């Protein structure tokens, strides 16, 4: 299950 | 910024048996960044159709890949994999050895 | 055993080529599960609503690494001209009981790490001053009680479903197949291989050993290679003088095998 990124660096 | 250069191994998936079908490999690892050209050869020359792994990398983030045909070999025939990668000056050929 | 599922995804700028191509590969150990690439058994179980929610989380994923690509190039004062590559690794370890044994997240940039969650799954660590940002940001954001969240569930649930849902392969452990060759180099020396093929997982020690000593400097060890069918591929080499082959023992340990093996030359 892929898990999401939402906070780009 | 920093590369890493590949590391190469030409190999077969099954021991290798005159006559009987397997499938050639090479393996490319340990390279950064993740451009790479690879060519498999049989007698110097390009295998047409050639399929690959997806994109993946090893915990020190270096990438690698592994491109792969099915072949049936021979005494006579000579196999081959040539890589190229922004690291190398020139193509770096990497002959199949069936004891390697 | 233990279990680990991890995602090993690559953003990758490409000036003048169209927009950053953005891959993302699903693992259960040694075993690929997903593949997502912008540029496009156990788990068509799932269902359309699972493929869905995937597939989605990829296209947001997609769009905050394009971004975070554009903002890592003026961290770095780097100009528009070049290609950059931002990589990201995470998930979670479980023990035989499928209970945590610890969680993952880290991101890499240009080859050289960045930032990561250190295993408290609560603080950073920033390898420079361009992290040091991002850490920042993350802290004021609470990045990290998102991320702990999803390595302390959701990985372990999902984790814990494909190894029931592929029990078959993803529980087993196929043991090496074994063999020396000898390869005469000169009339005074010859090489002993020692063969690994047929495993899974990765996971494997050859070691040679002279008067069962470890022979660590004159070993040459090839990398773990796919061998393309599920299972990997090892060998370890030593030059040997002619007629001491006797003296030098292979050893070989592997999930699949009950007791490791010794293994010598047999002429």
């Amino acid at each position: 299950q892929i898990k999401v990124r939402v906070d780009m660096v | 910024m920093i590369q890493r250069t590949p590391k190469i191994q030409v190999y077969s998936r099954h021991p290798a048996e005159n006559g009987k079908s397997n499938f050639l490999n090479c393996y490319v690892s340990g390279f950064h960044p993740s451009d790479i050209e690879v060519d498999l050869l049989k007698n110097g020359e390009r295998i047409e159709k050639v399929e690959h792994s997806d994109l993946s990398f090893s915990k020190d983030w270096s990438f690698y890949l592994l491109y792969y045909t099915e072949f049936t070999p021979t005494e006579k025939d000579e196999y081959a994999c040539r890589v190229n990668h922004v690291t190398l000056s020139q193509p770096k050929i990497v002959k199949w050895d069936r004891d390697m | 055993g233990s279990h680990s599922m991890r995602y090993f995804d690559t953003a990758m700028s490409r000036p003048g080529r169209g927009e950053p191509r953005f891959i993302s590969v699903g693992y259960v150990d040694d075993t690929q599960f997903v593949r997502f690439d912008s540029d496009a058994p156990w788990i068509e179980q799932e269902g359309p609503e699972y493929w869905d929610r995937n597939t989605q989380i990829f296209k947001t994923n997609t769009q905050t690494d394009r971004e975070s690509l554009r903002n890592l190039r003026g961290y770095y004062n780097q100009s528009e001209a070049g290609s950059h590559t931002l990589q990201s690794m995470y998930g979670c370890d479980v023990g035989p009981d499928g209970r945590l044994l610890r969680g993952h997240n880290q991101y890499a940039y240009d080859g050289k790490d960045y930032i990561a969650l250190n295993e408290d799954l609560r603080s950073w660590t920033a390898a420079d001053t361009a992290a040091q940002i991002t850490q920042r940001k993350w802290e004021a954001a609470r990045v990290a009680e998102q991320d702990r969240a999803y390595l302390e569930g959701t990985c372990v649930e999902w984790l814990r479903r494909y190894l029931e849902n592929g029990k078959d392969t993803l529980e087993r452990a196929d043991p090496p197949k074994t063999h020396v060759t000898h390869h005469p180099i000169s009339d005074h020396e010859a090489t002993l291989r020692c063969w690994a093929l047929g495993f899974y997982p990765a996971e494997i020690t050859l070691t040679w050993q002279r008067d069962g000593e470890d022979q660590t400097q004159d070993t040459e060890l090839v990398e773990t290679r796919p061998a393309g069918d599920r299972t990997f591929q090892k060998w370890a080499a030593v030059v040997v003088p002619s007629g001491e082959e006797q003296r030098y023992t292979c050893h070989v340990q592997h999930e699949g095998l009950p007791k490791p093996l010794t293994l010598r030359w047999e002429p």
